[PDB]
DNA sequence: TCGGATGTATATATCTGACACGTGCCTGGAGACTAGGGAGTAATCCCCTTGGCGGTTAAAACGCGGGGGACAGCGCGTACGTGCGTTTAAGCGGTGCTAGAGCTGTCTACGACCAATTGAGCGGCCTCGGCACCGGGATTCTCGAT
DNA sequence: ATCGAGAATCCCGGTGCCGAGGCCGCTCAATTGGTCGTAGACAGCTCTAGCACCGCTTAAACGCACGTACGCGCTGTCCCCCGCGTTTTAACCGCCAAGGGGATTACTCCCTAGTCTCCAGGCACGTGTCAGATATATACATCCGAT
């Protein structure tokens, strides 16, 4: 009889765990590699200082957290608890960046 | 030359970010869309930042130009100068 | 009615049509010549002076300025003569 | 008050006034700057800074810490109403987010 | 060689913090955030005053310019308190 | 046999009629009176240029038209065709005009 | 010259017409109260901004140019009334 | 171009240059204004105005009218997305909206 | 009286240069006047901020170039910078 | 599937007021010359950013059981679109009053500008404690068993 | 309802370490003073549009009755993320290297601010006239109860 939690309770525990915490979420090296991807795409032979990519990560995660707040609101609107594509497209339009 | 790096935004990273947003259950289709919107946001921000840097005849970008690019998008940020 | 190479000469540079692009005025010109007459000029049609700048943006966002049917016809009838201009 | 001292002290303030006056002048906002405008601006800046630091200090004391960190500033800005309305849009680095769970999402028997 | 001069509002924020909470310290990151906040608010108020002065064909940024800009920019109670304390400060300075 | 349209068809007809047309939609006298109420609540004895009232009303119709686009698609997100208040509060919340 | 509850002056057919321009068919019966509320809040915001511009210039009448300035300050720039 | 004519004609533009230079100098943007900035800015304005005017003229002609009205400007701005992206937050007096209805809102084919 | 300064005649001239037949109403003329003023303010403010960022004190051509690149979206910005540089070169020579 | 019923697109007279064009001048724009300082350009230096191992290991991928939740369908009883008669208050017109917006001229207290000056504030170093963290113990939700 | 086992969490203590804060050096930016050209305050004058009123027409709102679309709740089904256990890999920490370009200074020049004179492009003003609003008469697309 192994211990087995019901689905969602540990998810809520780590709701609290990652809201009371402040550390960065996206793994640093792949993220800065993706930033270098975009940079060399737009203009070749570009160099980055650490503070620049750290600020980029700050803004990126803030944007994603806000978008996820909005998508959670949208999902709650449809009497659902599982976020879905259409929630994301609705939020992305409604904030005004796609129209 | 390196490519196909959008997958660097891993599964549990997206799960943790959406979870910080108070989301419990995430459908399997969410992750590719999050990668796409993140890619678009990086494209815009990097475009503005590299424009700023190329203007100043500097071939290396700085956090000051990054935060200026954020501000110009109506996305000002605190904690790196300004 | 398939015109000969003389009509296939671009009306400006007197050279053949390579990657033809068709404006709404049915006027066609080569892509190097098209670029030279839009980016280096007043954004006017080289023949009737019409400005298709809005059309230019509309069909360059999707990169669909090229008229594929005419290019296929030309490469069917003048494959080697068009390959002559490929080298530089 | 008529005094021969720093303009901040004459105004009874701690923010610089001559420096603020210079940034009004050399900042290229108008070719002429009034004499009392920098004093007013310094007073407003001191009021806002005092209020936000007071809220941050209260939050830090509630967190058993005697030092201000970006998390405390983020909590102070978000929990306040009008400070939120002023700074609701902007994001603070290393600030986390408010502990907030939707009521519907709360567990049920 | 000698390093250039880097302006910051660290000492003034420290002074006001000691005036409010005499025993509370502050970290470097929070200090930089406070400096950036001061810079942002200063830029907003000064720009609003600049446009306002250009609006009425004026040429001087007077105290009334800053007062009206503050009334425009800050929310109600904050604007009222800021206006009151700024009026107190300016009348003390001119008196 | 009295003639009665099925519920909805004339609704679409008048949707098209109002979308293709650009006339003013709110009677100017009640709007002017309400604007005067707000003004006298702010400060007493103000005077109104007719162009100023026109600008107020144009801004108001722009705001309501945008908000109704947004709340309509928010309502149809929940598999519905009737817009109820919760659509409006959610749309304003996720737009960010009420926090 | 005080006035009474002219928010009712924004009559039900006005909201209906605005919603029809908004691309809707079916309107909930109690939509009107919060539509009036949001209209009202938008109004005191814009009127506050315009009135404080007018106050700044020793003027006792608000002009359309002040109104468009105020709308511009709210991220809602408007064209067709000068400037 | 060494022509000793007005700067608008000398540069081939059609918007004024002296007016733009004065506004830049008297607009309090910098203590010094470069000599090439006003003509460049006038050219940019000329491009944008030409684009919008030709779009509005096409819209009006498609509407069988010989005079651009604000509705035509609104239709030209919204129908294109590039300008609409440039002019997302702006509103036009007596502009109206694009005629469109969400596909779900359309009636069922019975 | 006082003199009023506007771009009405220039907009009319450009329209006739593009559309030699269609006219324009007064209200649309005001729309375009406000539009030109708005873009003027946007680009000028962006250029001033950008010059201040690099500690310069003069709006050269490249300042307006970068401002137009930032403000206008990509492809419109491309055509704008293209014929703006063309016009500057024409003015110089 | 279909034949009335109805709102919509289309063609023609008409007439009107906003739109397109001639005018004078004047006030802002163009041209010539001067001055001085902002910016470019050479050099250089040293801060830091890219590239590179290499051991560890926390976290990511993968598999699997399953139970919560998405979703389709049924049914209803409500809420709201539709249409018509009523009433009401907007919209237009015309007139009358004048407070205040706009313009002019005058005088001056405010503020730009330059030389001298000295201390406020920032750069660099040193230091003592506030919190990070490991380790342990009591507390505390959470799930199954009735 | 209940009670008990089991992971997870709050609380308490010792160790330590680097960084927040204080002190010294000193360089340059704020202070003070005086002067002078002037934007602005103020007084005065004009006359425009805003305000207020009247009366008339009728467009629109309003209320009621009604029939029906559907919002919501319930039920059942299935399917697919969640939680957990196992395995692997690249993130990561620490160290090391090279060079390159960001940043700084010093010099020179040429590019724009300023001044003045002169002059015509645009604008406030006045005037003709047809593009488009308005009404009436048509045909046509589309709807809906009924075959
Ligand atoms: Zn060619
Ligand atoms: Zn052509």
């Amino acid at each position: 009889k192994p211990h087995r939690y019901r689905p969602g309770t540990v998810a809520l525990r780590e709701i609290r765990r990652y809201q009371k915490s402040t550390e960065l979420l996206i793994r640093k090296l792949p993220f800065q590699r993706l930033v270098r991807e975009i940079a060399q795409d737009f203009k070749t032979d570009l160099r980055f200082q650490s503070s620049a990519v750290m600020a980029l990560q700050e803004a990126c995660e803030a944007y994603l957290v806000g978008l996820f707040e909005d998508t959670n609101l949208c999902a709650i609107h449809a009497k659902r608890v599982t976020i879905m594509p259409k929630d994301i497209q609705l939020a992305r339009r409604i904030r005004g960046e796609r129209a | 030359v390196l490519r196909d790096n959008i997958q660097g935004i891993t599964k549990p990273a997206i799960r943790r970010l959406a979870r910080r947003g108070g989301v419990k259950r995430i459908s399997g289709l969410i992750y590719e869309e999050t990668r796409g919107v993140l890619k678009v946001f990086l494209e815009n921000v990097i475009r503005d930042a590299v424009t700023y840097t190329e203007h100043a005849k500097r071939k290396t970008v700085t956090a000051m130009d990054v935060v200026y690019a954020l501000k110009r998008q109506g996305r000002t940020l605190y904690g790196f100068g300004g | 009615a398939i015109p000969s190479l003389s009509e296939c000469q671009c009306g400006i540079c007197m050279e053949i049509l390579v990657e033809p692009v068709t404006l709404p005025c049915n006027h066609t010109l080569c892509k190097p010549c098209f670029q030279s007459t839009v980016e280096k000029a007043s954004l006017c049609c080289p023949f009737c002076r019409r400005r298709v700048s809005s059309w230019t943006r509309y069909h360059t966002r999707r990169n669909s300025l090229v008229n594929v049917e005419l290019w296929t016809i030309i490469q069917k009838h003048y494959p080697r003569e068009c390959k002559l201009r490929a080298s530089g | 008050s008529a005094s021969a001292k720093t303009r901040s002290s004459r105004a009874g303030l701690q923010f610089p006034v001559g420096r603020v006056h210079r940034l009004l002048r050399k900042g290229n906002y108008s070719e002429r700057v009034g004499a009392g405008a920098p004093v007013y601006l310094a007073a407003v800046l001191e009021y806002l800074t005092a209020e936000i630091l007071e809220l941050a200090g209260n939050a830090a004391r509630d967190n058993k810490k005697t030092r201000i960190i970006p998390r405390h500033l983020q909590l102070a800005i978000r929990n306040d109403e009008e400070l939120n309305k002023l700074l609701g849009r902007v994001t603070i680095a290393q600030g986390g987010v408010l502990p907030n769970i939707q009521a519907v999402l709360l567990p049920k028997k | 060689r000698k390093r250039s001069r880097k302006e910051s509002y660290s000492i003034y924020v420290y002074k006001v913090l000691k005036q409010v909470h005499p025993d509370t310290g502050i970290s470097s990151k929070a200090m930089g955030i406070m400096n950036s906040f001061v810079n942002d608010i200063f830029e907003r108020i000064a720009g609003e005053a600049s446009r306002l002065a250009h609006y009425n064909k004026r040429s001087t940024i007077t105290s009334r310019e800053i007062q009206t800009a503050v009334r425009l920019l800050l929310p109600g109670e904050l604007a009222k308190h800021a206006v009151s304390e700024g009026t107190k400060a300016v009348t003390k300075y001119t008196s």
